[PDB]
């Protein structure tokens, strides 16, 4: 039993027709102090999986090191490491899920919400969530913490049930994601403007975008707002 | 008297450990294997006897990787070599866990050395039936 100290806010994600998108800002908060600005919370494993983590950063760094170790270990006595016996997203997920559940069961949790995003070897899109309780679920969109409140409703407008997935292009999807990050930057006091985004595509492979910025913000109307009721000037 | 050769940690009157010497016979009896240091790396090769057409070629791999940067090859009792490589893997994980950097090759050498020597200290264990050639690239 613990309490989170350095934390990362939302991780948001959806699937489109050929793959999956996942994004998270670059902030490590310390309570209300916006402490650390260079924090990558998307962890690519192999070239078909990205693990995006929110919650306690020291725990994230632990999970990071676990994932490096899984790669090392799977490569041992394995001549098909970079082929048929590479790590699938489902393997990476089921492992983490196991860890997270055993850790809650020992009353000593990894204080995180995790989304594993990737493309399986038969091309199928993979998108699953696991948190500090060991709870798991899939949905065409998945977001953690704050994002579940504000990103999901936007992303669900685009993909709202399974049948919407083949209708959705990487352009439409990435746009939806980028817009959601801007909304979160407007309304989440624990968010940063800088963020990373990654696409895992069954044709294009893995694209990892770093140093993105929320652009195209509406603030102009702020000039017309004065007082809190009766004040005129 | 004699019987110096019947038990592992026992010094003979001339100061030798005969069981270790017998382990060396098991090695000599094995397949031939080599390593060649080059100007920026290392190369390992081994002979793989084909006992019959029945052995899937390319398939029974003998060289083993430790961590990401170390290769090992051995001649003798093969299962012994595996055991030694397993330990080498734990040993390198441990080092990386605590020190962050992947294990330097001389450091790694010694880890294997200390473990192998350990198995000539007691009569409740047999010595290793392999010689191992291994190496890699590190910080220097």
């Amino acid at each position: 039993t613990q309490q989170p100290i350095v934390t990362g806010t939302s991780v948001i994600s959806m699937k489109y027709d050929n793959g999956v998108i996942i994004a998270a800002d670059n902030l490590g908060s310390y309570g209300s102090l916006l402490r650390f600005n260079g924090v990558e919370r998307l962890i690519p494993v192999g070239d078909n999986t990205v693990v995006g983590i929110s919650g306690d950063i020291s725990d994230m760094q632990h999970i990071e090191r676990l994932l490096k170790d899984l790669v090392t270990e799977n490569a041992y006595d394995n001549p098909l490491a970079d082929a048929e016996e590479a790590l699938e997203p489902s393997y990476i997920f089921e492992y983490l899920a196991t860890v997270m559940y055993q850790r809650r069961s020992k009353m000593n949790p990894l204080w995180n919400a995790i989304i594993v995003a990737g493309v399986q070897s038969n091309g199928d899109q993979f998108l699953r969530y696991v948190n500090l309780l060991g709870v798991t679920y899939s949905s065409p969109t998945l977001a953690t913490g704050f994002g579940a409140h504000m990103a999901n409703p936007l992303l669900r407008k685009v993909v709202d049930r399974e049948s919407d997935i083949p209708k959705t292009t990487v352009q439409v999807a990435e746009e939806a994601i980028v817009n959601a990050m801007r909304v979160l930057y407007y309304r989440d006091a624990r968010s940063s403007r800088n963020f990373s985004l990654a696409i895992i595509d069954k044709n294009t492979g893995l694209t990892f975008k770093k140093n993105l910025q929320v652009e195209n913000m509406k603030w102009d109307f702020a000039k017309d707002i004065k007082g809190y009721g009766t004040q005129k000037i | 008297g004699t019987g110096y050769d019947l038990s592992n940690s026992v010094f003979s009157p001339d100061g030798r450990n005969f069981q270790v010497e017998y382990a060396v016979k098991a090695v000599e009896n094995g397949t031939t294997s080599i390593g060649i240091k080059c100007n920026d790396g290392v190369v390992f090769a081994v002979e793989k006897l084909i006992t019959s057409k029945l052995l899937v070629p390319q398939k029974n791999v003998k060289i083993q990787v430790v961590d990401r940067h170390i290769g090992c090859v051995y001649s003798g009792l093969i299962p012994d070599g595996r055991h030694l490589v397993n330990r080498g893997r734990e040993e390198a994980a441990s080092f990386k866990k605590l020190y962050k950097t992947p294990i330097p090759i001389p450091a790694f050498a010694d880890r294997l050395g200390q473990y192998v020597q350990a198995h000539t200290l007691y009569n409740s264990v047999r010595p290793f039936g392999v010689s191992t050639i291994f190496g890699g690239v590190d910080k220097n």
